[PDB]
């Protein structure tokens, strides 16, 4: 299983490269209080690919 | 720290100050005294052992700003237990003490760019209700806090900087 | 109004700064809001200017540097009288029952001076407690104070309950007990005792167990005496039981450090007499009434050398003392004759008949003493025949001195007995002489009479 | 096998929901000073004794001297990253730790923190660590037992539940292997266990759990550590937080056994902490509160009455009695039981078991010194054919010692002595007992009556030992339905009295050693 | 050996959560460095006066 | 560092008159009351060994002379007295 | 940046500005007459002071010097450039060759591993040594302490250990002197050079004559030497020279730290020093270390806070008594308190169980007696008595033995004895297949065969 568990995560780097997308309800949805047009259109896929 | 020393000379000082109606002189005197306290060549003086009267009586040759029938005595007083470095801590009690006297607050105000006067208004408002004191507000605002501000009055603090909400919301890991 | 404010918690011990006007006397209560629980103070010491130092009782957690600080004008006053009876209290005189309100008419503060010179009293009258060792070698008297001395494990406690069953049942006549730093198991254990025997309405109990915080040990024993003293005023006759005085004495040096004091002797306070014969001096017979006391006293290590319990030594009547040399063997009672002792114990009182019969085996234990010694190197057969015999009348007396109690029948699983001073005094003369000369040494051990003691042997 | 790697986003994303925009307020210190785990602090007009501060990170520290003018306070964790200038906030906290079912068999620091790496707690919510114990008329009278499992113990020195039972001696006497054995036999006593392990290496505790799960015990059994490389404060406080783990099931109507493996670790540890406050030393240089540490942390362990259960559970639980049962250990130097820390133990606990290097040398293991060790519940605590049978073996065992030494050089014995000196060393031969092999009830009371009736005293001594094994294994093939009957019941009467004579007589003549 | 595997698959999933939150709050940072907006700044100012 | 009779209204008097010694050696105060002994300010002419008498009729014995206030023990009940008597 | 305030002994404290201070355990710099000192930060006290420690001797020092400050820890050099060489606290080069050739470096002040990283093992390791392994066998990745008072053997014990295991063992070993004597230093050396295995070895170096800085911290240099070692994955043996040294080094400075005294004088955070060095000696799941320590007891007394600390930390403990080695019989293993946790019947087995537990309460037994004999002579024993005590002097005896290493002390040659035919000895000498020799017979013999030739010629 150990070897499942090391391949298994490898496959799971991309959920969370995925799901690192969804920032903007975690930053502007608590802070801004208002909901928030998308300013960040690019940064947030360069933050995507850049961090992970 | 001589915070604690400086303590019983800090309040007589005030109270007599407030029985003679002089609050005012003695806050520009104990200034005085503070600042004789820290010459470099009177800084040697003090630390070496003179006797507490050949002691005394140079620090008072040393000032002659001071009210020599009730300051004087103070700097002897002082002497006579060889409290004289207390001076500038007896100095912010005494300050502390006269505003509380006074029933008025200092407070700090933080943010990440300069307030409006209707957002002074609002802050200096609040805090008098908060407080029951009047408010004396200053405004030292930031190159690190990117968002809100933060109010500091005594050790009390409200924060509301995004700073601070971006660190209390990495807590909840 | 509140008028003072803490300015120091450090452990048990709370500073509290008064206008200088209006400084607390010294073992005046104090009061403050600890949260939601009153908490009350008692004021140790005037230092500085509107300073005063006090002891916690209760515990410190939860206090703030700046709370205000009632001045109560008063010491801790404790309910006093027969509303007190049935019930339990703790330090401050609060029901700890759930039985409801103590429902007092009077209160007194626990701090009083003692009975003054022309007011005691000398009325040695004898006193019979069943136990063989103690009748024979320390008697008691009506309104004297006994100590039972002895480190960890000895039976002080199984005594103490055993005491309390044979006199206090009989007495006729009001009891309090005191459970100074006591364990909380066993003051249940006797509180549930006293109540399924059904003398609990004649007895009132003031605890202060050891997880207490220390100023709660340090004051309950005074609430005890106080208590005991209103009966005694009344004119009446009491017996005052005290679960462990050594632990009075040792709350004494946990505060004394934090209150300031320089250290003594093996580390203890240095007003260490003077809070005991403080104490002690209430406890005693007044022209108006009796007080009768037993104490417990811990002895730290067995060590009898140590302060606590070598000053305590003085201020007692008869002293019983157990040890665990003798403990170790299994033989209870443990009391140890050529240590135990009584003011009692002289012709005068007790009559030529017993004193000759005390005195007697006493010299015969210590020549033993003597004798043991010999025959563990050398043998026994190195001996006189003369002190061979007294080597083997000694061993029997030691055991014969053994006697099962009907409060310790769970420990041994065998039935308790009860002698008469007449019957024991009888017995010891038989062993000293030839009547029993050829009854084997576990003959007697835990036997009872010497009239029973022959049919172990027939049975052994 | 982790498609969870999408649904954990989901965990984490839904957080945001929960977070909370309020600005809170708080009052404010500054540290003005550092070392060797102690900090001051000025400011904090605010702060309460025993509260809980938080420092920069997720690092929090203990106000314990409230001085005018600063707080001392001492850091539960490595303390060297702190710095003078940094701001300190103070909650309205106290401690507090994690509580409940889910704790048995992980391995948990202090604070609570799973170290096992076996993944995150489940619990029941969370306890203070400092708390009262039950007063005078909520307890209840102990009356039940908790087995041992060893001849000597379980016969001479019994343990009932709601009863504190001091283990003590010197270094390497098998103070930790008597009480880890206590532990491995509740595996099915339904009682539940906690040990702590207080200022031992880690790799000791590494070794005792694999024991402890090389047996079914740990998945009956709570482990809390704080090795010696871990801070003074963290080890002060371990025996109180295991002690508030041990009360959830006293509080339910459950039974819980707590260890305090080396309670004289967390006095040292306690002596550490009150000189850098600069608390007057008093005797041994010990702080003298250190008897109040020890006497609250122990009048805890109690057995509680049915009403104290209702009232705390609200009436989801009528009828059941709790209780918590401690056996605290305390190491002597060299036997000298008048240091500080073993008196004060010795005055708390409702008695001792005390082993000894000269028994343990000449081979008496488990090495109990019958003469100084004592119950002071005593035979309340047995099942009834263990106190009929046990009560005669302590004390007859002692006065053997005694008798043993008078007569060392003596050519003659009468019959009395000579029967007695031979009686003694078989009794003292038939209560050693190997390490990890715990009796039952039914295999205690049979050997016991063996020497007890006198059918052990034909057989020679060394054999003694092939004797009982031989014995238990006859009784378990032929006569397992009367094993049954006393494990069940501990019940007595004639007819066992009967069938156990029938057995003894039975085996003696039919079998071989 | 069963309990072992298990345990470290709840170990693999907690370890995966320390990974992305401390990632996520270090992108959402630079959210509010480019989505930050000065009457949102005022909003911030004027809510909490409002209920300090 | 720590204070050493250093108590606010005595220091208010030294302000307003230096010169205290222009009352007389013969009397002084209590301003501490602990465990039988009490510290006195005042009392310049006291001499080791001298009977000080306190209210109540009562006495102490002047022990130790400081540099600034007599240390003495009372030959009675202490636990009435206090400070400012 | 810094300036010097006070100088007190070994300690300097020095005032920096109040947005500049330095963190507990930075490393700073001072220029010291024509020599550069390093100190280390020990206590943040107010208003920007900080105290410090000496690496070094702080006499010359005036108050008023500028002090510099590094940003970082003590970080000394690891990995194989350090092994063949001797080197000093603070990591120089202190042998007179060139400089070390570093990849790396390592502070010295780290944390022990977790309780997930640790691995047990039950490997007995052998050693010639008849009564070490017979008494207290201990195992690969075990730690082992040598506990004696002043001149009973440490020393010679752990050279026979040296021999014995570090030769037969294949991997890299790491030797700390820590307050020993700077001859037995150069001494080790030299045989290692000689011996041509030196270049397996690495020696850190911190003899009595330097001042307490370098005493305290050069275990810890020696110590983070192994742990590269073994986060290497390798297998590596680490012998102490004295551990007594480092407790002691901190006594000397900690009244002048300003902390109140405890006990007999000590610091009152003994047992965390200790502890906190203890643990990282500590085998793991990636790699073991094997460690030998010599642990020295103030005038033996064996329940001064030092040693007894030291009891708790140690897998296996061999107890060294003065009585013993004045009768000449070495190694002076005291065998009724030397013990071991791998002296248990699943891992070694029954047979050397029950040998060693024989052994034990024989000489439990002559020790009850030895009391009688004293005042009465032995005539007065029982003839099983006097069998006890004719036996038990026997064992005392046979537990001597010749040492490879003490041959420029007693010149006959040295001894390898197998645990074979040590509990085979033993065993039959408790049989009584040989009570009919002398004691002389049993005196410093390797084997119970080279008892008997002894015995022909007596
Ligand atoms: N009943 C027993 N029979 C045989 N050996 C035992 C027994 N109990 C313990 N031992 C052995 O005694 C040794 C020490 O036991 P243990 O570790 O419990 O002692 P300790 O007093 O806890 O030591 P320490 O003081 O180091 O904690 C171990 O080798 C253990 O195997
Ligand atoms: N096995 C042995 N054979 C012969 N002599 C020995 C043996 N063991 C020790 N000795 C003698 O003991 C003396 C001192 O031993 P050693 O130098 O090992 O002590 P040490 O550990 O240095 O003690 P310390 O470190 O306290 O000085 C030496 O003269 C040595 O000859
Ligand atoms: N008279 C006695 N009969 C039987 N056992 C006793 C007797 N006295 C003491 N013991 C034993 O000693 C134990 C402790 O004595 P106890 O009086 O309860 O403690 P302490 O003496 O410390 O108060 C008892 O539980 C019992 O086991
Ligand atoms: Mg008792
Ligand atoms: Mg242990
Ligand atoms: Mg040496």
């Amino acid at each position: 299983a150990q070897a499942e568990i090391e391949a298994e995560r490898k496959r799971a780097r991309e959920e969370l490269r995925k799901q690192v997308a969804i920032l903007a309800v975690a930053g502007a949805e608590k802070i801004i209080e208002r909901s928030v047009d998308e300013a960040a259109n690019s940064d947030i896929v360069d933050k995507l690919v850049a961090e992970l | 720290e001589f915070i604690t020393v400086a303590r019983p000379y800090a309040k007589a000082a005030f109270d007599f100050a407030v029985e003679h109606q002089s609050v005012e002189r003695w806050q520009d005197m104990l200034a005085f005294a503070a600042e004789v306290t820290k010459n470099e060549q009177m800084a040697e003086l003090l630390s070496g052992a003179l006797a507490p009267e050949t002691l005394a009586e140079s620090f008072i040759a040393v000032a002659g700003e001071q009210l020599d029938e009730n300051g004087q005595n103070l700097i002897r007083v002082m002497a006579e237990n060889g409290r004289l470095n207390a001076l500038p801590d007896v100095l912010e009690q005494f300050i502390h003490l006269r505003a509380v006297s006074e029933a008025t607050a200092e407070v700090d105000v933080i943010s990440a760019a300069a307030l409006s006067e209707q957002q002074l208004a609002k802050i200096s408002a609040a805090m008098e209700k908060r407080l029951s004191r009047k408010v004396k507000l200053n405004a030292k605002i930031d190159k690190s806090v990117m968002a809100g501000v933060i109010i500091r009055a005594g050790d009390m603090v409200i924060d509301g900087s995004v700073r601070g909400r971006l660190e209390r919301l990495a807590d909840v890991l | 109004m509140a008028t003072g404010k803490i300015v120091q918690v450090i452990g048990a011990v709370v500073d509290v700064e008064f206008p200088q006007d209006a400084v607390p006397r010294v073992y005046d209560a104090l009061e403050v809001q600890n949260g939601n629980e009153r908490l009350v103070l008692e004021v140790q010491q005037q230092l500085g200017g509107g300073i005063v130092r006090t002891i916690a009782m209760g515990s410190s957690d939860g206090l703030r540097r700046g709370l205000d600080v009632k001045d109560l004008e008063h010491p801790i006053e404790v309910p006093v009288g027969k509303a007190t009876l049935g019930r339990i209290m703790n330090v401050l005189g609060e029901p700890v029952d759930m039985k409801g309100e103590i429902g007092e008419e009077e209160r007194w503060a626990i701090h009083r001076a003692a009975p003054s010179y022309e007011e005691l009293s000398n009325s040695q009258e004898l006193l019979e407690t069943g136990i063989k060792v103690i009748d024979l070698m320390a008697p008691f008297a009506k309104g004297g104070k006994v100590g039972l001395f002895g480190g960890a494990g000895v039976g002080k406690t199984v005594n103490m309950m055993e005491l309390i069953r044979n006199i206090a049942i009989e007495h006729s006549g009001y009891s309090v007990f005191a459970g100074v730093g006591e364990r909380t198991r066993e003051g249940n254990d006797f509180y549930h005792e006293m109540t399924d025997s059904n003398v609990i309405d004649k007895v009132s109990l003031v605890y202060g167990q050891m997880n207490e915080p220390p100023g709660n040990r340090l004051r309950v024993a005074l609430t005890g005496l106080t208590m005991a003293e209103k009966f005694r005023d009344e004119g009446r006759d009491v017996l005052l039981f005290v679960d462990n005085i050594y632990r009075y004495t040792l709350a004494g040096t946990e505060v004394s450090a934090l209150l300031g004091r320089m250290p003594s002797a093996v580390g203890y306070q240095p007003t260490l007499a003077e809070e005991m014969g403080v104490l002690q001096e209430r406890i005693t017979s007044t022209k108006t009434g009796s007080i009768t006391s037993v104490q417990a006293v811990y002895v730290p290590a067995d060590d009898l050398t140590d302060p606590s319990p070598a000053t305590t030594f003085a201020h007692l009547d008869a002293t019983v003392v157990l040890s665990r040399q003798i403990a170790s063997l299994g033989i209870y009672p443990a009391v140890d004759p050529l240590d135990s002792t009584s003011r009692q114990l002289d012709p005068l009182v007790v009559g030529q008949e017993h004193y000759d019969t005390a005195r007697g085996v006493q010299s015969i234990l210590q020549r033993y003493q003597e004798l043991k010694d010999i025959i563990a190197i050398l043998g026994m057969d190195e001996l006189s025949e003369e002190d061979k015999l007294v080597v083997a009348r000694a061993r029997k007396i030691q055991r014969f001195l053994s006697q099962p109690f009907f409060v310790a029948e769970v420990f041994t699983g065998s039935p308790g007995k009860y002698v008469s001073l007449k019957d024991t005094i009888r017995g010891f003369k038989g062993i000293m002489e030839g009547e029993y000369d050829h009854l084997p040494e576990q003959a007697f051990y835990m036997v009872g009479s010497i009239e029973e003691a022959v049919e172990k042997a027939k049975k052994l | 096998m982790q498609l969870n790697s999408t649904e954990i986003s989901e965990l984490i994303k839904q957080r945001i929901a929960q977070f909370n925009v309020v600005s809170e307020a708080h009052n404010e210190g500054t540290i003005v000073s550092v070392s060797d785990g102690v900090i001051r602090i000025h400011g904090l007009a605010d702060a309460m004794q025993g509260e809980m501060i938080s420092l920069p990170g997720n690092r929090y520290a203990i106000a314990l001297n409230l001085e005018r003018d600063s707080v001392g306070a001492v850091v539960m964790g490595p303390y060297a990253d702190l710095a003078e200038g940094m701001k300190v906030k103070a909650t309205g906290r106290i401690l507090e730790v994690p509580v409940g079912r889910g704790l048995l068999g992980r391995v948990v620091n202090t604070l609570g923190a799973p170290i096992d790496g076996k993944g995150p707690l489940d619990h029941d919510g969370f306890s203070a660590v400092e708390a009262i114990a039950p007063g005078v008329i909520e307890r209840q009278s102990v009356d039940q037992p908790v087995q041992t499992g060893y001849k000597a113990v379980d016969s001479m020195i019994p343990i009932g539940r709601g009863q504190r039972e001091l283990i003590i001696g010197d270094r390497q006497t098998g103070k930790t292997a008597l009480a880890i054995d206590a532990i491995i036999n509740q595996r099915d006593s339904g009682i539940k266990a906690i040990y702590v392990a207080i200022g031992q290496k880690a790799s000791t505790i590494s070794n005792v759990v694999r024991k402890l799960e090389e047996h079914g015990a740990l998945a009956n059994t709570i482990v809390v550590v704080a090795t010696a490389s871990e801070s003074a404060a963290l080890q002060y406080l371990a025996p109180y937080a295991g002690a508030a783990m041990g009360e959830y099931f006293r509080d339910r109507g459950e039974d819980a056994l707590i260890i305090y493996d080396d309670l004289s670790k967390q006095a040292v540890a306690y002596r550490q902490i009150s000189l850098l406050l600069r608390r007057p030393p008093g005797r041994e240089a010990f702080p003298g509160d250190v008897f109040y540490l020890h006497s609250r942390l122990l009048e805890r362990a109690a057995r509680v009455n049915a009403e104290y259960v209702e009232a705390f559970t609200k009436g989801e639980v009528k009828g059941k009695t709790g209780s918590l049962t401690a056996l605290p250990i305390i190491e002597t130097q060299a036997g000298d039981v008048s240091a500080f820390v073993p008196t004060n133990v010795i005055s708390i606990t409702d008695g001792q078991i005390f082993l000894e290097t000269n028994l343990f040398n000449a081979g008496i293991r488990p090495a109990v010194n019958p003469g100084i060790s004592v119950s002071r519940v005593g035979g309340a605590a047995q099942t009834k054919i263990m106190k009929k049978l046990s009560g005669g073996i302590r004390t007859a065992l002692a006065q053997y010692r005694e008798l043993a030494a008078f007569s060392q050089f003596a050519s003659d014995l009468d019959d009395a002595t000579r029967k007695q000196l031979d009686h003694g060393q078989k009794v003292t031969e038939l209560l050693k007992q190997k390490q990890y092999a715990p009796m039952s009830v039914a295999q205690q009371s049979l050997v016991l009556f063996a020497a007890e009736r006198g059918y052990l005293a034909d057989v020679e001594l060394s054999k003694i030992g092939s004797f009982e094994a031989a014995l238990l294994a006859y009784v378990d093939r032929d006569h397992a339905p009367l094993m049954q009957e006393i494990n069940q019941t501990g019940g007595y009467n004639d007819e066992i009295e009967g069938k156990l004579k029938g057995i003894l007589d039975s085996f003696k003549a039919t079998q071989s050693w």
